């Protein structure tokens, strides 16, 4: 259940 | 044929996955990042990536070629060594100056997952 949120 | 998530979740747990996350964050595109060859590069443990759709592929092109290279060092440090990486979406080079979103909509698995792989060599 696990996600990498990129950001700028 | 090297490993992948198709051959750790099936067909039909990944579109409901996909399905579920899309309705619950439709701004953002599911990603999954696999290795394509066999060389120095490390397999990345946490490979799924929620995507701003706005996000430029060059822009994500840069976050991946960090994180590829990263690994932990304990708390609050991260090792980063420099190595050469080519990044693919379903074997073609990702078009610099576009949007996530678009390849989404060209490239997306019918699973839903936005397959994209990693290569030490430039080929496929
Ligand atoms: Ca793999
Ligand atoms: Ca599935
Ligand atoms: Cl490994």
């Amino acid at each position: 259940n696990d996600w990498l949120l990129p950001s700028y | 044929g090297m490993p992948s998530l198709k051959d750790e979740v099936s067909f039909e747990n990944r579109v409901a996955e996909t399905h579920k996350i899309r309705s619950k964050y439709p701004n953002r595109i599911p990603v999954v990042i696999e290795r394509a060859n066999r060389s120095n590069l490390p397999i990345i443990e946490k490979k799924k990536f929620l995507v701003p759709m706005n996000m430029l592929v060059g822009e994500f092109k840069f976050i991946l070629h960090q994180h590829i290279n990263q690994s932990a060092y304990g708390s609050n440090m991260k090792l980063f060594r420099e190595r050469t990486i080519y990044l693919f979406v379903n074997n073609i080079v990702p078009k610099t100056g576009l949007l996530m979103q678009d390849l989404y909509e060209m490239y997306k698995d019918e699973d839903g997952y936005l397959y994209m792989e990693y290569s030490s060599e430039s080929s496929l």
